[PDB]
């Protein structure tokens, strides 16, 4: 079943984020990926569960959303096709991102065979978004402090 | 190219109506509802142009989070104004639904999709306020 294949996405990514988190060395950081974690749990029961049970819901996309804003403030311009690495902070969460990227893909192929809320697509493209922005935060944080020494 | 033809029309329904509303607001939410049209304006260059063209922003849509909480603390058409509100409202529901159309076509619109959910949600808040306020 597509869904069967989206919930294991879902676990990978689960997987990942968690190792990121290990890896991360800021509180804002630590914190977002903690509530992305419980909203993997949310999104999953929303998948499996075909919206009976727990749902994605908007606030927690706009949180992701506002998230992303000030993390773009804090980041600045963006530059275009950017090398994953970097740091393990930032390799860790380049590797999540790739996950979550995945985890859409899986995605966009379950709902052509299934009802899924829209929600659940929103909240993975935020979720790649934040992902990113993650690591461009962690990548200008660690630069900053070699550039302190 | 069809999805992409309604959900263009649509928009352009949504920003002619609300046009034709913010001449019966205050000057408050005639800017937001000028600021409204330019992000849906932007929102229909990026769908008519599939993506080629950049659309709104995340920060059009913290905007439209921090008006809807803004508003959230204070039968359709109380006032008259309150009419127009509401019509405007469910031309943004049904131009939401052409935009979750044109996402699940083309992949194109996750920005605009919760923009046009948080704009319902602020035209039915500000059709609620509109209501409270001339009634007090």
């Amino acid at each position: 079943s597509p869904v069967v294949e989206v919930q294991g996405t879902i676990d990978e990514l689960n997987s990942f984020i968690g190792y990121a988190l290990v890896l991360s060395r800021w509180d804002d950081i630590r914190n977002d990926l903690f509530r992305i974690q419980n909203d993997l749990f949310v999104l999953g029961e929303d998948v499996s569960t075909g919206g009976k049970g727990r749902t994605v819901t908007m606030d927690m996309i706009i949180y992701l959303i506002k998230r992303s804003v000030e993390m773009k403030a804090e980041i600045g311009k963006i530059e275009l096709f950017v090398v994953p690495g970097g740091s393990v902070e930032s390799a860790s969460l380049h590797m999540a991102r790739a996950v979550s990227r995945r985890l859409e893909r899986r995605i966009k192929a379950a709902s052509e065979l299934t009802e899924i809320n829209a929600n659940v697509l929103l909240y993975a493209n935020m979720l790649s978004n934040i992902l990113f922005m993650h690591a461009l935060i962690s990548n200008k944080r660690k630069e900053e402090l070699d550039k302190k020494l | 190219d069809d999805p992409i033809i309604e959900a263009n029309g649509t928009l352009d329904e949504l920003t002619s109506f609300i046009g034709e509303a913010k001449h019966y607001v205050d000057e408050e939410m005639k800017g937001i509802l000028e600021e409204i049209q330019n992000d849906i304006y932007k929102i229909m260059g990026e769908i008519g142009s599939k993506g080629k063209i950049e659309g709104i922003s995340e920060e059009r849509i913290k905007w439209l989070a921090g008006l809807i909480e803004r508003y959230s603390e204070m039968l359709p058409g109380g006032t008259l104004e309150s009419a127009k509100l509401d019509v405007c409202r469910t031309i943004a529901r049904r131009a939401e639904r052409k935009v979750a159309t044109v996402l699940r076509e083309f992949g194109i619109g996750t920005l605009a999709a919760i923009y046009l959910a948080l704009l319902s949600r602020l035209l039915f808040l500000l059709a609620r306020v509109i209501e409270i306020e001339k009634n007090k």
